[PDB]
């Protein structure tokens, strides 16, 4: 009944943190210091938000945590009610606190409710927030409401760079011993793109899936298309050649990957090539209009074959 | 060659023709207790921060709302003339709830809440959608007003401040106009807040409610007001981190008292794209981890909409414009596909749309990237156009609104009908009128009658008269960069008033004799 | 009787064939108690109900299979309500009898949105060592990365011919049908793969012409032969305009043949001609613009003359070239 | 009695009344020693008449005491909802009688349910039917009827049998119309008739509901081209001879005239492109032009599928029908 | 009151123009079994004139008798939207394309309303009664999914006539089971004939080739060439052949935008004319109706060789911006390509 590594490497102090260095330093001084204003945390997934804001909540807190903290989530209900009636009487409850330290109440997922409750959720913020501060966690700022963006302040989580999910990487294969190839731990990173959690899951994954950490294994237990044959399909498109990219897609298209699959590593290995940068720019919109024509319902191999094609001409 | 006109020797092949037949094959194989904007709240009107105008504007509002609670007795020129626009004789204002409304974090709550507490009110608050029930908003709506104080001798009343009925349910807003619609009446002021204006569930209760439009605040007085806050708690007095700062959070108090809380964008993402810093690969990566890390994509392509050609361009063959025009629209399509699909792969996209910029637009001179959007303000104005040609079409009887479309309306039938309504007479008295004048004048009353418009008088701020329209319908027909057309006089303009009153107490004695 | 399908759903881990590795996986991680949340994606028909059932069913026995495995799918309302219902209800108790993980299967995984999908992965993340989530998804793609970033992904992938043709011959064996050699061929040719197809036209052909023959199943599926596109082909690179589109209108309405079917064997067929490299581009780009055409809801003859008149293009231009 | 439209009152109602579709018939005839069928899924042009063979068929494996209670039939288009597909199938599958008979045939005991037009079903209305069709595969089964192929999703065909209904092709409708004409007492000659097949392609109903309107608006006169070719959305061919004529030599004064005259006169651009369409591929033009203006006819109907305006894409296409017919 | 509507036809027997087609539905609602009709054309053709005609025909003395109801509706989401409805005693009229995402809504509960609506002395009048869906062509995929529905099971009961122009956005199926009836726009000639005819009712004596300036620039649209005829009387009585027709303000701002474009090829010009672009898409007037007022006055200047590749890019872009969602940048990319093409043609 052993713990998975997401859970069981989780940090438990708020300098363990890699994410986002000026702003965990500043929820450090905040945390050393106590009064902390209502902030909201948004950046793509896997960056430590809800780390970050547990690690401020116990820094903050200690022993009476069961009481002054309230997290609120995504399993919940979060309807009309609940913000009228859980959400107001926390924040109308009296918590014997230190001088410094506030009630917190972390509402992860908070670009998932609806609008009526952050309706109810904005009064509650602005007026109590003597005692309660809200520490709020999310994906994307654009469904959340711009008066609470603007009643908290904005901490941008960036996409982490590759280094510090390195050494991060390093320290739990340090800490179970786990043999490694390099090659097959730069996989790991591109079947990461900045998803930290799915880095230690899939580098957990292959692990108790096939021994050594080596590309093979992880392209193994992850099965998707292949970074190499995707670039050299890439760079056959661009010295304007359609079969020799075509044997390319025909392999990738007998092998059983869907093409919304495909189309995605097409871009994702593009987005990175070493080409001219106005040639990467159309081929980036071409790569756009192929898969709206994937998205809207249209996955057949021709609709490849015409990107392939549309890639071949806009190269001379 | 692929091509061989010779048969194959041992594999598969397909014939080709033409239009003559060669016949090719082809093979087959408390200062550490409360928030900075907890105490730099003002606690008196000399420490406000809103426009003057705007708060002498709702002070003068509230001191006249006093005759009927205590017994005691441009834009900006038309709002302070419907201010004095006479009163109720139940000594009511005619603009009985106000609704102030903008962009959030400007201190509309503040305002109110000082202003309330100026004029002699104790304040008493309202979230809208918190109780989205009618029952529950009628009980609160007769509750908060139309209520004495249980405290001693009278104490103070109280005047109710909802906020947040932007989004309330329309049955809510129903209510409210059922209960300031009466004529057991409403007797305490009602100050509401609404963040966006358009918003249909608000339409009614605008053509009633008194308006107090927010105007942005000056940074000016926002940078000194910001350098106090620092130095009252230490912090270093550096104007130019405010000055950008309140430039990139629009002029929103609680940003930058948020921020500046915190410390102890758009911007740098705009100059990153519009001018090289002081391989190209390094900046091609550095501005797409800048364009990722924005974040907010909507109001970053707004301003890169409005600023890519302010640019000083010396492009001989516009093409660059073309290729930039091709990458907007085309971030378009992909936002309404992935709407319409409702996948997450595609939202990968619209990061390359302003790296595209710099790769076009990487201008070496120092590039005036202007901060306002006009995108913003030209929506604005088409929503308030809109607004304007639903309420015109609202106003037509159904005999006409039947006859044809408001879009065909807009587009072919009003600015001929204004040249109609506005033809040749001599300034003279309505006797002295001859007798094709008069039936002339009865084609003007007729087709007024069926459009159901008139002239309203207005006072012009030099302080003579002038006579507009009533529902003001030159704004969706006429154009700034035409020949200006001669208007009507004055003369004419009134005489024409006055038959519009006649005919409508003459077709309402009429309508009573006949029934 | 049943369907040939629902007959021989494999019931063992010895039946079923071609997911040798994903059945050593995860008989590794069942024999050992080191099985995560499984999420397993793949096309339809290539049996992943059938192997995560034959899985539960080798855990557990059938007096106990009712209180460790709850099985949901789209056929009931999906949304924000029954996550918050069955599922973590399910999840967050015990077993009445014994003890282990439980299970819970959920069938076309990806037809959920979003918000589902994020209380779904925080339901994973809250109780994990009593219970054991299943998700079968046709399209990874539908699907937020933490939730992938919680469950283990299995890739299913094709059913290749040469471990497609045995089970169809036992079903062969076992019910006798008149199968002729070509039989086999368009079996694992038409099926496209999934092995439901298989034995759903098998079973169409065999109520409907009697004999299985490459001829029967060709024309009970309205699929066009090799034959047909070779013929078409001829007529688009030989024909003039007229003859060639009166040609093809005529075979197309004689034998009932669908635009989208003589589109693809087109596209399977064009790769195989050795046209000219410029000449190819021209007709991969026109081709998409035509199955794109298709599906908007087009008349279908005048996109029919658009693929004749893209070949009237090319022959001219091979001609021009030769 | 109510006015009855004469294409269900005219539909087939026995099994052999098809019209030479015999092997329909037999293979359900086969199945009746069979006992077993999977579902099945018609496809063919309307008025051929499916759902009466269904309905015949059904009756033949039932009887009229059990076609009340055992055969569900639903139009797909009057039920596109996700609500009434997932919950009345549900309802009628979980209400179960057993498949024996009062007068002692044996009976195979699956139930029958019927979709009819299920074409016309969005993806996830159709992707909501699949799963519907894949957990009621034990006790009801499932058959489908539907004009086009590929409007089903892959899916849905991919577990049915297929049946192409062929209609009457040729040299029966136009005696079949003279018979319709002869006993409503219409007068209608044999060019009309004969124009009336062709406007129709393959389709009886189009055919009779055709004639219906013309005899509406005549109402005893003479059937002459001009109403038929009002009513059957035909533009008339001496446009087309001026659109040819303007754009085979001279200026975009005169397209811009003829585009401009095609527009005012209510055409729609689909039918122009149809109509074009006929008359490039059989006349005499060339190869390549006859490529491109057929290409760009393709193009122009694709753009008009997704709703832009007709105006300037039928200036642009009578511009490189002149570009092509000028050079 | 304007003569423009006040000289409408009401019978049939009175119609300038079209007589034939005015006979062909006379003859059609003088018998019984009204089929459900879909009348189109261009626009100011007269579709509605011919609809009020055949209300008139169909139904005795109380036909223009009209009045606005307002209906409230509940989408799936909780919020209630009040539509709109011009109503008689004998007939309905609704613009369903009002609300815009939730035109399903509508179509499925409004005439469920009406549908289950019960006439009142249903054998005194007539057999059905007829519902307008006014503008039509702009409704949705499933909301013209259950309107087919909605005329499917009410076929007995209520009949509906569905206006609209540019019948290519309007589905397949309902085309089939719909009467088509095809109204084109008058000639030169017929409205000249109406334009004398109300000329000669109100005591005028315009002269013919005022009379033809009239038709050219009114573009077959008969209300645009009574309004101009109005404001001709209105700016002077005495007709002149040589008069200044007073054009509405945008087709002339049209012309300066068209003329600010040709004038110079720079991006400082570009600024300028994206400006009018946003003054002129401000006003809600359609961008199709703005690219097809560019191409017009467009086509006047530049020269033969041309505007081949004009007409071309501007269905291009009409039609992405048919695609996309915001006009300006499509309508931008069209301004900025013609001014790459034309700096191209005379730079060469
Ligand atoms: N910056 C980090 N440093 C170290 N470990 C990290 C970091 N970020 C994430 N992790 C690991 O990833 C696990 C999941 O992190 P979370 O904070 O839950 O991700 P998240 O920011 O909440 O994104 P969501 O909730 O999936 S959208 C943690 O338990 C850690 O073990
Ligand atoms: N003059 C001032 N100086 C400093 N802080 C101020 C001043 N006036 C108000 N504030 C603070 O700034 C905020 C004022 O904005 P609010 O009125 O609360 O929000 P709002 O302007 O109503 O916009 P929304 O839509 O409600 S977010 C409050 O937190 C006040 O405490
Ligand atoms: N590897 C296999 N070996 C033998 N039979 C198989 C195999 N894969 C599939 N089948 C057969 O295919 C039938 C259908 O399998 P299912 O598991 O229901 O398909 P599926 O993978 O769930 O795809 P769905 O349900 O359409 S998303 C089973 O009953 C088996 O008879
Ligand atoms: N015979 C006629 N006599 C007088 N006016 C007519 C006649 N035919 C059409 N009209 C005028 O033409 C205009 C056409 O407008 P309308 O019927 O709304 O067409 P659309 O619906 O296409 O815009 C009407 O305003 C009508 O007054
Ligand atoms: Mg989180
Ligand atoms: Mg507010
Ligand atoms: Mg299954």
């Amino acid at each position: 009944y052993e713990l998975p590594w997401v859970e069981k490497y989780r940090p438990v102090k708020l300098n363990e943190i890699v994410g986002n260095e000026d702003t965990v330093s500043r929820l450090e001084v905040f945390a050393r210091e106590g009064n902390v204003p209502n902030i909201i945390i948004a950046g793509p997934p896997g960056t430590g938000k809800t780390t970050s804001i547990l690690c401020l909540a116990r820094a903050l807190l200690g022993p009476a945590l069961k009481d002054a903290m309230l997290e609120l989530n995504a399993s919940n209900d979060r309807g009309i009610d609940v913000v009228r009636n859980k959400i107001k009487m926390f924040a109308q409850q009296k918590v014997t606190l230190p001088k410094g330290r506030h009630k917190i109440i972390i509402l992860d997922e908070a670009d998932s409710m609806t609008d009526g409750a952050q309706q109810a959720l904005r009064r509650t913020m602005e007026i109590y927030s003597k005692t309660t501060r809200f520490a709020l966690a999310c994906n994307a700022s654009d469904k959340i409401i711009e008066p609470i963006q603007s009643r908290c302040a904005v901490l941008r989580y960036t996409k982490l760079t590759d280094a510090q999910i390195l050494t991060r990487l390093m320290n739990v294969i340090e800490k179970e011993r786990v043999p490694y190839t390099d090659d097959g731990l730069e996989a790991i990173i591109f079947t990461a793109q900045g998803d930290m959690r799915q880095a230690l899951n899939n580098l957990q994954s292959t692990f108790s899936g096939f021994g050594f950490i080596n590309s093979e294994n992880v392209f193994k237990v992850c099965d998707e298309p292949h970074p190499l044959l995707v670039k050299e399909m890439i760079q056959h498109c661009v010295n304007a050649n359609i079969d020799e990219a075509y044997k390319i897609l025909a392999h990738l298209w007998h092998l059983g990957y869907s093409p919304e699959d495909i189309i995605g590593n097409i871009f994702r290995v593009c987005k990175t090539f070493q080409m001219a940068e106005y040639l990467k720019l159309e081929f980036i919109k071409e790569i756009g209009y192929t898969h709206m024509k994937i998205a809207e319902g249209v996955n057949s191999l021709l609709q490849m074959a015409g990107l392939l094609a549309r890639l071949c001409q806009k190269t001379m | 060659n692929p091509v061989l006109r010779r048969p194959p020797i041992l594999e598969d092949y397909v014939h080709v023709t033409s239009t003559e037949g060669v016949r090719a094959y082809l093979v087959l194989r408390a200062s550490s207790h409360c928030l900075w904007v907890d105490e730099f709240a003002p606690r008196h009107y000399t420490e406000l921060l809103s426009d003057d105008f705007t708060n002498r504007c709702l002070l003068k509002w509230l001191k006249l709302w006093d005759l009927v609670v205590f017994g005691h007795e441009s834009h900006e020129q038309v709002l302070e003339e419907m201010l004095e626009a006479g009163l109720d004789p139940s000594q009511r204002p005619k603009q009985k709830v106000a609704l102030l409304c903008g962009p959030p974090g400007l201190g509309k709550t503040t305002l109110a809440h000082v202003i309330a507490r100026h004029a002699g009110y104790s304040v008493v608050e309202m979230n809208a959608s918190d109780d989205r029930s009618p029952e529950v908003f009628r009980t609160r709506i007769e509750a908060a007003t139309q209520m004495e104080s249980v405290l001693g001798a009278g104490g103070k009343p109280n005047c109710l401040v909802i906020d947040e009925i932007d989004g309330a349910p329309v049955a809510a807003i129903n209510v409210l106009l059922s209960i300031l619609n009466r004529k057991g009446l409403l007797m305490r002021p009602i100050i509401c807040i609404c963040n966006d204006q358009f918003a249909p569930s608000l339409r009614q209760l605008k053509q009633q409610a008194f308006l107090l439009h927010f105007p942005p605040t000056l940074p000016s007085r926002l940078v000194q007001r910001l350098q106090e806050v620092s130095l009252r708690q230490g912090m270093r007095a550096d104007p130019g981190v405010l000055a950008a700062l309140c430039e990139k959070t629009d002029n929103d108090i609680r940003a930058c008292i948020n921020t500046l809380q915190f410390l102890y964008g758009l911007f740098s993402v705009w100059q990153e794209v519009f001018q090289l810093p002081r391989s190209a690969s390094q900046r091609f990566y550095r501005v797409l981890h800048a364009a990722a890390s924005a974040g907010e994509h909507e109001k970053v392509v707004q301003g890169l909409f409005d600023n890519f050609l302010r640019l000083r361009l010396r492009d001989s063959s516009l093409g660059a414009v073309c290729v930039a025009l091709d990458w907007l629209a085309f971030d378009d399509l992909l936002a309404g596909a992935a709407h319409h699909s409702q996948s997450f792969q595609l939202l990968r996209y619209p990061p390359f749309l302003p790296v595209a910029f710099h790769v076009l637009f990487a201008s070496s001179h120092t590039p005036r990237i202007t901060f306002p959007s006009s995108q913003q303000e030209a929506q604005n104005r088409m929503s308030q156009m809109r607004n304007l040609i639903q309420t015109l079409v609202s106003g037509i009887a159904p005999a006409t609104r039947s006859r044809a479309t408001p879009q065909a309306l807009l587009l072919d039938a009003l600015c001929l009908l204004l040249d109609i309504l506005a033809p040749k007479l001599r300034p003279v008295s309505t006797q002295l009128y001859s007798t094709r004048e008069k039936q002339q004048l009865a084609s003007l009353v007729g087709t007024m009658l069926a459009y159901s418009l008139t002239y309203r008088q207005e006072r012009t701020p030099d302080g003579q008269y002038i006579y507009r329209l009533e529902p003001n319908v030159e704004e969706l027909c006429r154009f700034p960069e035409l020949p200006a057309r001669k208007p009507l006089t004055y003369q004419t303009k009134q005489l024409i008033a006055r038959e519009i009153e006649v005919e409508k107490m003459r077709r309402a004695e009429a309508s009573a004799r006949v029934e | 009787n049943l369907p040939w399908v629902e007959k021989y759903r494999p019931q063992t881990l010895n039946d079923l064939i071609s997911h040798q590795d994903i059945l050593s996986t995860i008989q590794k991680f069942i024999n050992e108690d080191r099985l995560p949340h499984l999420l397993l994606y793949g096309p339809p028909g290539t049996g992943k109900t059938s192997t995560i059932l034959a899985c539960a069913k080798q855990l557990y026995k059938d007096k106990e299979f009712g209180s460790m495995v709850l099985e949901l799918n789209a056929s009931d309302d999906r949304g924000i309500d029954i996550i918050r219902g069955p599922i973590l209800s399910f999840a967050s108790t015990r077993t009445i009898f014994k003890k282990g993980f439980k299970l819970v299967i959920l069938d076309e995984a990806d037809a959920m949105t979003q918000d589902a999908q994020n209380a779904l992965r925080r339901v994973i993340e809250k109780f994990t060592e009593n219970t054991r989530f299943c998700l079968i998804c046709n399209y990874l793609s539908k699907i937020i990365p933490a939730l992938q970033s919680r469950c283990t992904r299995f890739r299913f992938g094709p059913l290749t011919p040469e471990l497609m043709v045995p089970r169809l011959e036992h079903v062969v064996e076992e019910e006798k049908v008149d199968i002729s050699e070509d039989g086999m061929k368009a079996l694992v040719t038409l099926s496209s793969g999934d092995m439901r197809r298989a034995l759903n036209i098998l079973q169409s052909t065999n109520m409907a012409f009697g004999k299985v023959t490459e001829e029967t199943v060709y024309t009970c599926t309205g699929h066009p032969l090799k034959s047909d596109i070779a013929n078409i082909l001829d007529w688009m690179l030989n024909q003039d305009f007229t003859t060639a589109y009166r040609n093809i209108t005529e075979l197309k309405t004689l034998k009932g043949l669908a635009l989208h079917d003589i589109l693809t064997e087109i596209h399977l067929f064009v790769h195989r001609v050795d046209f000219p490299s410029s000449v190819r581009i021209h007709l991969l780009t026109k081709m998409a613009d035509i199955e794109y055409r298709l599906s908007v809801g087009t008349n279908e003859k005048i996109q029919l003359s658009s693929l004749i008149a893209a070949f009237q293009v090319t022959r001219d231009l091979i001609v021009a070239e030769a | 009695a109510k006015p009855v439209p004469w294409v269900e009152k005219y539909r087939p109602k026995c099994v052999d009344e098809v019209a030479f579709q015999e092997e329909v018939v037999a293979v359900l005839k086969k199945s009746l020693e069979g006992a077993d069928l999977p579902n099945l899924l018609f496809y063919g042009p309307p008025g051929t008449g499916k759902t009466s063979t269904i309905l015949a068929a059904a009756r033949e494996l039932f009887g009229p005491e059990l076609f009340r209670l055992r055969v569900l039939e639903l139009n797909a288009s009057d039920e596109r909802g996700i609500q009434v597909v997932r919950e009345k199938v549900k309802n009628f599958a979980q209400l179960t009688v057993s498949g024996s008979r009062s007068d002692g045939k044996p009976c195979p005991p699956f139930k029958i349910v019927i979709l009819d037009e299920a074409d016309s079903m969005t993806s996830a209305a159709q992707a909501a039917l699949r799963r519907t069709m894949e957990k009621e595969s034990k006790t009801t089964r499932f058959c489908l009827i539907c004009n086009y192929v590929s409007r089903i999703i892959e899916p849905l065909t991919s577990r049915c049998s297929k049946f192409r209904f062929k209609p009457l092709s040729d040299k029966i409708q136009q005696q079949r119309l003279l018979d319709i004409a002869k006993k409503e007492n219409v007068k209608i000659s044999d060019e009309g008739i004969a124009y009336l097949v062709k406007v129709s392609e393959g389709d009886l109903r189009k055919a009779i509901t055709f004639l219906q309107s013309a005899t509406r608006l005549t109402g005893g006169k003479e059937i002459t081209e001009k109403v038929i070719t009002d009513i059957a959305g035909v533009i008339p061919a001496e446009k087309i001879d001026g659109v040819f004529a303007a754009c085979q030599s001279g200026s975009f004064d005169k397209l811009e005239a003829v585009v401009k005259d095609l527009i005012d006169e209510g055409h729609a651009a689909t039918q122009l492109v149809n109509q074009l369409h006929d008359v490039v591929v059989e006349n005499n033009l060339s190869d390549k032009q006859k490529s491109i203006i057929t290409e760009k006819l393709a193009e122009v109907d694709k753009c008009l599928a997704d709703g832009a305006d007709e105006h300037l894409q039928l200036i642009s296409l009578c511009a490189t029908v002149m570009q092509q017919l000028s050079q | 009151s304007l003569w423009v509507d006040k000289y409408r036809p009401c019978s049939l027997g009175r119609l300038d123009y079209h007589k034939e087609q005015a006979a062909q539905l006379r003859n059609l609602v003088q018998c019984g079994d009204f089929p459900h009709l879909l009348v189109y054309g261009p626009s100011g053709a007269g579709k509605k004139t011919r609809i009020m005609c055949i209300l008139r025909e169909l139904y005795g003395v109380g036909v223009e008798k009209l009045r606005i109801e307002h209906q409230t509706i509940t989408t799936p989401s909780k919020k209630k939207i009040e539509i709109s409805t011009i109503a008689s005693n004998y007939h309905l009229e609704v613009n369903p394309s009002d609300a815009g995402n939730s035109d399903r809504v509508v179509i499925q509960e409004m005439l469920k309303t009406v549908a289950q609506s019960q006439q009142l002395e249903t054998n005194s009048q007539r057999d059905f009664k007829v519902v307008l869906l006014t503008e039509v062509d702009k409704l949705t995929k499933d909301a013209q999914h259950a309107l087919r529905r909605t005329m499917e099971k009410y076929m007995s009961t209520c009949r509906l006539i569905l206006c609209c122009n540019s019948t290519s956005k309007v589905i397949p199926p309902i085309r089939s089971r719909c009467l088509a009836v095809r109204v084109p726009a008058p000639s030169i000639e017929d409205i000249c004939h109406v334009l004398s005819t109300v000329c000669k009712k109100e005591g005028l004596n315009l002269p013919s080739q005022l009379a033809h300036r009239l038709a050219e620039k009114s573009c077959r649209n008969l209300r645009k060439a009574l309004l101009m005829c109005e404001a001709c009387r209105v700016q002077q009585y005495p007709f002149t052949a040589d008069q200044e027709i007073p054009e509405t303000d945008w087709e002339v701002y049209l012309r300066e935008t068209a003329n600010a474009i040709v004038s110079q090829q720079t991006p400082q010009r570009l600024l300028e004319v994206r400006g009018r672009l946003y003054e002129l898409l401000t006003h809600c007037i359609p961008p199709e109706i703005i690219m097809k007022g560019l191409l017009s006055e467009l086509l006047h200047n530049c020269d033969g060789q041309l505007k081949g590749e004009v007409a071309q890019m501007a269905a291009y872009y009409e039609h992405r911006l048919q695609l996309g969602s915001k006009a300006i940048y499509h309508l931008e990319a069209f301004v900025a390509k013609f001014m790459a093409l034309y700096k191209k043609f005379m730079e060469d």
